[PDB]
């Protein structure tokens, strides 16, 4: 009987009989099924095939950020330098991303998280203050690595496996590395489902993160915000309380998931939705991603179109209409007028 | 043109 | 109490005490209100103002087609030449226009009228055959005037008031005259509501036609077919039996109407919807229209946009998506995906 | 471009 959906599978055993890395109670509970993302060696031809076909895979032995595996708050505070770091703060576990430039278009959007620039030692101290007073405030540091980092971090950065990732960039025809985002979160933090328009090698350093991915063909089930809204590219669906009246096809969504730990690298293909959560009671998490611009669009389109190309078309229709109407608020009414009693 | 509509941006969850 | 809608008004009296030109029983009955289109002299500055503002007006004294006022079936059969004339045939009074080039896109569209090419004497004879046998078949001749017409028709054509209409073309910045369509219909024939993308001076020659116009801002109430459908630019609504479940905003439509007779010229502005019916029991009708390409689009758009510019935008979105998806049938599903739970 | 989307065709109820 057809009535597969293993999810992250049986938790892995840490070497030296150090016990399970995590347990099922540290995962949040959601309404949809999932199947596992494959975990493979970087020397496995299957892994090359998945990356080539823009499908996710966890690579267990790239050594991509090997020198960063010794990173923790004390080491970073000593060596990360005196630059500013963007720290998001929220009274909820969900850190929904928003584009500050688009907030003028939507005056009624009130962010639930707020950004504060601070030095790294201030970040560590605010964490301490929270932890000792039993506070419910949550922090998520998210900052691109820049030229202000200290000498030891430079040394560690130079020690990444550029041989391997530069070869991937070349083999896939991708554009330049645009940035490395340092992500330091508290246990239980969640980045809600969204897609990015760049290719991502997501390199886990400390702690464990559950990553739930959805292919671009589930656009219909995930209901992104309007393109001019500050939450462009993020799902409108509250995974903790899905509104099935507004979002009926969320009842059909099916994810791919994995739990990445220190040394793992997750390939998140461009336009793939991803929901990322730091495991409950797992301590702080540290990740560095590697964002690459996608390979150029082919000069002559080949049919059938891929799912992500249809997403690109819809985004461009929304952008063009916003510019032509002179106001993004008129996009919706025009689109509805175009469809009602004509295409629906 | 048909080629333009398929073109992608480079937007990511990162402040400029 | 605000609870104006005169319609065509009290029928006009024919000169020489020849009685009313028509009576209310010769008009079909419809569900919506209407107000009158103004009837003015071409020397009235109000008429110039209406044409300039792309609003309809009936001009009563242009002499635009003065030499054609003696036209009837016998005169035309003698002098119109031996060319082919497109004659549409239908078992209904409604002659819904369709684009034969688009029929490959929609295999399930079965036209209710059929086109037959014939000589003018064959057209007259088929009319006779119908009239004598009490048949229910209906014919509508619709043919652009071309270089095959006989010498007397050339003389009559040369006698049109080109001084007047060439001045209008110049004053409005319109493009070239593209064609003169000769329209010869049977009493009771109806051309269902549609808009044209050219400017039209509609010159009535024989019989009376009731013209019901709707401004471009009633797009929302009139539900045009998809752009790739053969009935592009025609309303989907059956005015004789409006489906208010599919077309709810047809309950809000409001028209402008008039009855034109011999010597009248109706300005039908580009993108204005028009429904045209030859009066019941009024005999055959003869019209010649004058179609002009619109004035060029301004280089820099000025806001707010006019209603017809929003129509132009929607048409271009539908066209572009058809080309980009490689198949017009995919337009609807993509548009719905773009709107559902996002803009509606 | 914004100018292109406002551009009009010249389609009329007449066979080509
Ligand atoms: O790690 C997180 O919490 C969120 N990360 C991303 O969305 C990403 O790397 O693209
Ligand atoms: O006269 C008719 O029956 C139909 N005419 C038109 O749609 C027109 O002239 O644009
Ligand atoms: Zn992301
Ligand atoms: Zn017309």
């Amino acid at each position: 009987m057809a009535a597969v959906a293993s999810g992250s599978g049986e938790p892995r055993e840490e070497a030296g009989a150090l016990g399970p890395a995590w347990d099922e109670s540290q995962l949040r509970s959601y309404s949809f099924p999932t199947r596992p993302i494959p975990r493979l060696s970087q020397s496995d031809p299957r892994a090359e095939e998945l990356i080539e076909n823009e499908e996710p895979v966890v690579l267990t032995d790239t050594n991509l950020v090997y020198p960063a595996l010794k990173w923790d708050l004390e080491y970073l505070q000593e060596n990360i330098g005196n630059g500013d770091f963007s720290v998001y703060s929220a009274s909820t576990h969900k850190f929904l991303y928003y584009d500050e430039k688009k907030m003028a278009n939507f005056q009624n959007f009130k962010p639930r998280s707020n950004r504060e620039e601070m030095k790294f030692h201030e970040f560590v101290e605010k964490l301490q203050d929270i932890q000792q007073r039993g506070g419910e405030e949550r922090l998520y540091l998210q900052q691109t690595l820049n030229d202000t980092v200290g000498r030891k971090i430079v040394m560690d950065f130079l020690g990444f496996n550029w041989n391997w990732i530069n070869k991937q960039q070349g083999k896939r025809g991708w554009g330049q590395l645009t940035s490395n985002l340092l992500l330091i979160g508290m246990e239980g933090n969640v980045t809600p489902a969204h897609y990015d328009e760049q290719q991502n090698f997501f390199a886990q350093i400390k702690g464990y993160k559950r990553c739930i991915l959805f292919p671009p063909d589930q656009f219909e089930c995930l209901y992104p915000y309007p393109v001019h809204h500050p939450c462009d590219r993020q799902s409108q669906v509250d995974f903790d309380n899905p509104d099935y009246e507004r979002f009926p096809n969320f009842q059909n969504v099916v994810g791919y998931e994995t739990v990445v730990g220190p040394g793992d690298v997750l390939y998140i293909p461009m336009y793939w939705w991803h929901h990322i959560e730091s495991l409950l009671n797992g301590g702080i998490t540290i990740t560095v991603n590697f964002w690459y611009k996608g390979a150029p669009t082919p000069k002559r389109i080949e049919y059938p179109l891929k799912a992500h190309q249809k997403v690109a078309i819809m985004r461009n229709i929304e952008k063009m209409l916003g510019e032509a109407l002179g106001n993004p608020q008129e996009v919706g009414p025009l689109l509805n007028t175009m469809i009602k009693g004509r295409y629906n | 043109l048909a080629d333009y509509l398929i073109s992608v941006g480079a937007d990511i969850n990162k402040i400029d």
